[PDB]
């Protein structure tokens, strides 16, 4: 059973790269992440920053969820991310998506003691 | 590093009354929920209140609700128990917890070392 942080580290951490240099990472990188394994998920950010530039978001900035619960945190720095939208073509089993890379503020749920990102929110 | 300071617990007797007071000192924000949360001996955690940092979204566990009343000072971390007609029921370490969403005790990230509350029959 996997735990919630380590999800969260799978579904949206990419310390490895700086940026999404392709069109075709998020095409890549989905697939490799099992997020297509089942369903193709319809929209996954990754986040390439340090994961304990990404873990430190848990003590800044409190800010309310989209769903309007409270647990959510904004970084105070700016962050390297890539959207990946599915395609409008995009079906199971076979999936497709749009990558587009930017320099955002980003928004995660934390939780748990180790009190870390299990949700990421949005960003702006 | 955000310090937790929590005061007003200790001995009182059944049907008594006491207040709990608890600060976060050290966070650059407003958390948006503070709550209490409270742990007897041989137990498991338990949510006793909670409140949002523009007095709203108040919410009260079952066992105390009519007895107990949470208040906070206006956008600021700071969160108040008054704790009345009490029992060795309500007796355990109470906690406080900053950070999180209503009592739902995973989401709060920041919490005190407790105050002991003893309720004598």
């Amino acid at each position: 059973k996997e735990t919630a942080a380590a999800k969260f580290e799978r579904q949206h951490m990419d310390s490895s790269t700086s940026a999404a240099s392709s069109s075709n990472y998020c095409n890549q990188m989905m697939k490799s992440r099992n997020l297509t394994k089942d369903r193709c998920k319809p929209v996954n950010t990754f986040v390439h920053e340090s994961l304990a530039d990404v873990q430190a978001v848990c003590s800044q900035k409190n800010v309310a969820c989209k769903n309007g619960q409270t647990n959510c945190y904004q970084s105070y720095s700016t962050m390297s991310i890539t959207d990946c939208r599915e395609t409008g073509s995009s079906k199971y089993p076979n999936c497709a998506y749009k990558t587009t890379q930017a320099n955002k503020h980003i928004i995660v749920a934390c939780e748990g003691n180790p009190y870390v990102p299990v949700h990421f929110d949005a960003s702006v | 590093q955000v310090q937790m300071v929590e005061s007003g617990g200790g001995l009182v007797q059944a049907g008594g009354s006491l207040r709990l007071s608890c600060a976060a000192s050290g966070y650059a924000y407003t958390y948006i929920y503070m709550g209490w949360f409270r742990q007897a001996p041989g137990k498991e955690r338990e949510g006793v209140a909670a409140m949002d940092s523009g007095g709203g979204g108040t919410l009260y566990a079952d066992s105390v609700k009519g007895r107990m009343t949470i208040s906070r000072d206006k956008g600021k971390n700071t969160v108040y128990l008054q704790m009345d007609s009490l029992k060795p029921e309500d007796t355990a370490t109470y906690y406080c917890a900053a950070g999180g969403y209503e009592l739902r005790d995973r989401t709060y990230g920041q919490w005190g070392q407790g105050t002991q509350v003893t309720v004598s029959s």
